[PDB]
């Protein structure tokens, strides 16, 4: 299991050095560049920004209609899987027991 | 029961304030790149933007720290939902097909138990039938495994 | 031989004949997100991604240490010029 706040913070982290990184960028760009440009880096920066934001959004709306279905749904997959072993290990002894017949 | 109730609503408060501020830095980041798109360059907007981001920064800043407070209620998401969620759609089918999966599997393990219920039933009876001798071990062998 | 009276086995917990679902009270978000409602017809219209949960929104989504004060001061002077 993830912490949600673990998730949080490691995406507040990656927004301020990736805003840090454009910055700096900004700062050591030769100001022969027009500011048109700049400021449509800027835009899409921001865009992409917002959207990690919204996804983080999404995945709080989940956690707030949140698991039950998640529990359910967890515990089948592993008796799903857990049969499937139990059959295969059925043939593998069957295989390796045939040999002492 | 009532303390199950009162988590849950706390959660549930939590969570529609954490929407909320959400929700606001997002609007907060939609009127900024309109604002930079016509900015026209007079002192006003110059400030109105430096203003915009200094609240986007606070916001975050605040999200930041009360999302990563230990005692908030706030503290599962695997890498198949994310990439699931990357086709631009209302997220259903994905369930839909998996807990269809799932139902086939949980009919497949009540047919096979009544199945082996079945076969072990009848070789009960005839073990029993023409081993009258082992038959008490062999209800014993019921009570060993029901 | 191996017929052993202290050897007992319990039943597994919790039993996959009973109704799983019902045992710990899940039935409210199965229901919630059936494939089909109690009379068989479609509840809602189904698809794959989360990009339906943002249209409310505004927007167009046809496609899916640090010094603030020092950087803002910068975004301004580049604006203004």
């Amino acid at each position: 299991q993830v912490s949600l706040a673990l998730v949080i913070r490691n995406l507040t982290v990656f927004t301020m050095k990736e805003l840090a990184q454009y910055m700096k960028t900004n700062v050591h760009t030769q100001a022969n560049e027009p500011n048109s440009a700049k400021k449509i880096r800027f835009l899409q920066l921001i865009i992409f920004l917002r959207t990690q934001f919204l996804k983080l959004y999404v995945l709080v709306k989940w956690t707030r209609t949140i698991h039950v279905l998640i529990d359910l749904l967890n515990w089948f997959r592993t008796t799903n899987m857990n049969v499937n072993n139990c059959i295969w290990a059925l043939k593998s002894s069957l295989n390796s027991m045939t040999n002492a017949k | 029961m009532n303390g199950n109730s009162t988590n849950n609503e706390q959660l549930q408060q939590e969570l529609a304030t954490t929407q909320d501020q959400v929700a606001s830095i997002i609007e907060s980041f939609v009127e900024l790149g309109v604002s930079i798109y016509d900015f026209p360059g007079t002192p006003e907007a110059t400030k109105g933007m430096i203003t915009n981001l200094q609240r986007n920064v606070d916001r975050l800043y605040k999200l930041n720290v009360r999302s990563n407070d230990p005692q908030s209620s706030l503290s599962d998401i695997p890498l198949e939902v994310v990439q699931y969620i990357e086709d631009g759609r209302n997220p259903d089918i994905y369930t839909r097909e998996f807990v269809e999966a799932i139902r086939r599997s949980n009919q497949y393990q009540r047919g096979k138990m009544h199945g082996l219920k079945q076969l072990r039933d009848s070789l009960a009876d005839k073990i029993v039938d023409e081993f009258p001798e082992l038959k008490e071990p062999v209800e014993d062998i019921i009570k060993r495994t029901s | 031989y191996y017929v052993d009276p202290e050897t007992t086995y319990t039943y597994q917990q919790p039993n996959p004949l009973q109704d799983l679902i019902s045992v710990y009270g899940l039935d409210d978000i199965s229901r919630q997100v059936a494939r089909t409602n109690l009379d068989g017809t479609k509840a809602v219209k189904l698809r794959k991604s989360y990009k339906n949960q943002i249209a409310d929104l505004s927007g167009k989504f046809s496609t899916i240490n640090f010094d603030w004060d020092l950087c803002s001061s910068v975004l301004s002077q580049f604006e203004r010029s």
